[PDB]
């Protein structure tokens, strides 16, 4: 009844939640690096220790 | 197609459909219909918007 009604609004806010993160990963990815280069951080771990 | 491609979820009940609202010009006027693949959606009527 009303236990499984909230469950189910529970579940459907979560999988927006999650969807909204995984379609998103790479252009969040990206967006991070360009704020990381804007911050300085141009430069890789590998690079760097190379 | 639809943007982005992401996976199904089974708990997911978030579906997405696509519709087709075409106006073309028949031999009497212009009419519009709004259909899927499966059938009807707004059955081939007048176009009920008025021109110039």
């Amino acid at each position: 009844s009303q236990e499984d009604y909230t469950l189910e609004a529970l579940t459907a806010a979560v999988r927006r939640f999650e969807e909204s993160e995984d379609a998103t990963t790479e252009a969040r990815a990206a967006a991070e690096r360009d704020r990381d280069y804007y911050d300085e951080k141009q430069w890789t771990a590998a690079e760097k220790a190379a | 197609d639809d943007k982005p491609k992401h996976r199904l979820w089974a708990d997911y009940r978030r579906r997405r459909v696509r519709i087709c609202e075409e106006y073309y010009l028949d031999g009497e006027g212009w009419k519009f219909c709004m259909f899927t693949k499966a059938g009807f959606i707004v059955p081939p009527m007048p176009s009920p918007y008025i021109g110039e």
